[PDB]
C-alpha cells in the first residue's frame, strides 16, 4: 500500500534578503521510498542539492530531507517539485517566507 | 552499536 | 534522564536493476550519528555525526561487516516474502527493520526493539517482554514459528540489554557537548491577512532539540473549537527543529487567542499573545 509525501518547503534561518540561508524541502509520511525531488530557482533546476539519509518513523513510512545553500534576493521565486507514484503528475510547492 | 548477525531467516 | 539509541534499516528490491537498495542509518535520540549507503562507492558504515570521527578501525569494520551480514539476510528475507504472500515477481517490494533500546533515568530498559515491515506494513515484532513474538499476519506465523524454535529472542535480548544499552552508554559520553543540551524554541506570532472578515494567526516555535514539542492554541482558555493547522515538526538542517500552529480568526477577535508553547528546555512555558 502506498502513502503520498507531505511537502514543507522553508528556509533553516528567517528570511532575510542578501543573507546567505539553507533551503530546505522536507517529505515526510510517504511510502514506497522511490522519490523525485528537486529545488527550483525561477522554474529551474538547481544543481548541487544534497539530501538526509533515508530513515523512518514509528508508522513505517519515510522521510527526507533537501538543502542546498543559497542567498535569497528580493526577485528571485523557489519552490521545490516533488514526483512519487503517489502523484499523477509533479506536485510544486513554492517557498513562501511566511510558510 | 549494530545488532549482531542474523541467526534465523524469515 | 531518558535517551534511546535506534537504527532504521531499508532494504529495497530492484529487478533487472541489480541487488536491493539497502540502509541503515543511527541515531541517538534525535541526532543521527552513523550510516551504511550499499549504492556508496565504498560501502562501509561511517560517521554522520562529529563526535563519531574518533572511534578506532575496529569499531567501523565490526560495524560494516555486521551490517553486511544483515544486508545479505534482507536479500534472502526479500525473496522469501515474495513467496510466502504469491506475488507476482519482478516487481519492486520494500523490507524494513527497526531495533534498538530505551533507558529512562535509572539507567534501565524501558523498552528494545526487533520489529519489521514488509512493503510498508507491520510483519512481526519482539513484545516488550522480550521472549514473545507478534505476527501480523498467517505469513509471518511461519516465521515466528521458526524464530520461536530458533531462540532468537533470547539472543536479541542479550543483544538489547548489554551491546545497546552499553554502547548507547558511551555514546552519551562521547557527544555530551551535544546530546545532552535542551536548546528552547524561539517562539513568535505572525499575522497573514486572509479575506475581508478573517485572518490567519500563524505561532512559530524554532531552533529546539529535543525535537518533542507541545504547540497549541486556545480561545480566552478553552480549548478550540474551529480547525487550526498544526504542520509537522521539521528539521531546520542544523541539528534544531521547526513547528507552528496556526487558526484563522474573526477580525477583531485577535486578541481573545494565545499560543502556548512547552519544551524541555523551557523552564516556563510560553504564553503567546499578538
Amino acid at each position: 500500500i502506498q502513502r503520498t509525501p507531505k511537502i514543507q518547503v522553508y528556509s533553516r534561518h528567517p528570511a532575510e534578503n542578501g543573507k546567505s540561508n539553507f533551503l530546505n524541502c522536507y517529505v515526510s509520511g510517504f511510502h514506497p521510498s522511490d522519490i523525485e525531488v528537486d529545488l527550483l530557482k525561477n522554474g529551474e533546476r538547481i544543481e548541487k542539492v544534497e539530501h538526509s539519509d533515508l530513515s523512518f518513523s514509528k508508522d513505517w513510512s519515510f522521510y527526507l530531507l533537501y538543502y542546498t545553500e543559497f542567498t535569497p534576493t528580493e526577485k528571485d521565486e523557489y519552490a521545490c517539485r516533488v514526483n512519487h507514484v503517489t502523484l499523477s503528475q509533479p506536485k510544486i510547492v513554492k517557498w513562501d517566507r511566511d510558510m | 552499536f549494530y545488532a549482531p548477525e542474523p541467526i534465523t531467516s524469515l | 534522564g531518558p535517551h534511546s539509541l535506534r537504527y532504521f534499516v531499508t532494504a529495497v528490491s530492484r529487478p533487472g536493476l541489480g541487488e536491493p537498495r539497502f540502509i541503515a542509518v543511527g541515531y541517538v535520540d534525535d541526532t543521527q550519528f552513523v550510516r551504511f549507503d550499499s549504492d556508496a562507492d565504498n560501502p562501509r558504515f561511517e560517521p554522520r555525526a562529529p563526535w563519531m570521527e574518533q572511534e578506532g578501525p575496529e569499531y567501523w569494520e565490526e560495524q560494516t561487516q555486521r551490517a553486511k551480514s544483515d544486508e545479505q539476510w534482507f536479500r534472502v528475507s526479500l525473496r522469501t516474502a515474495q513467496r510466502y504472500y504469491n506475488q507476482s515477481k519482478g516487481g519492486s517490494h520494500t523490507f524494513q527493520r527497526m531495533f534498538g533500546c530505551d533507558v529512562g533515568s535509572d539507567w534501565r530498559l524501558l523498552r528494545g526493539y526487533h520489529q519489521f515491515a514488509y512493503d510498508g506494513r507491520d510483519y512481526i515484532a519482539l513484545n516488550e517482554d522480550l521472549k514473545t513474538w507478534t505476527a501480523a499476519d498467517t505469513a509471518a506465523l511461519i516465521t515466528r514459528r521458526k524464530w520461536e524454535q530458533a531462540g532468537d529472542a533470547e539472543y536479541y535480548r542479550a543483544y538489547l540489554e548489554g551491546e545497546c544499552v552499553e554502547w548507547l552508554r558511551r555514546y552519551l559520553e562521547l557527544g555530551n557537548e551535544t546530546l545532552l543540551r535542551t536548546d528552547s524554541p524561539k517562539a513568535h506570532v505572525t499575522y497573514h491577512p486572509r479575506s475581508q472578515v478573517d485572518v490567519t494567526l500563524r505561532c512559530w516555535a524554532l531552533g529546539f532539540y529535543p525535537a518533542d514539542i507541545t504547540l497549541t492554541w486556545q480561545l480566552n482558555g478553552e480549548d478550540l473549537t474551529q480547525d487550526m493547522e498544526l504542520v509537522e515538526t521539521r528539521p531546520a538542517g542544523d541539528g534544531t527543529f521547526q513547528k507552528w500552529a496556526a487558526v484563522v480568526v474573526p477580525l477583531g477577535k485577535e486578541q481573545n487567542y494565545t499560543c502556548h508553547v512547552h519544551h524541555k528546555g523551557l523552564p516556563e512555558p510560553l504564553t503567546l499573545r499578538w
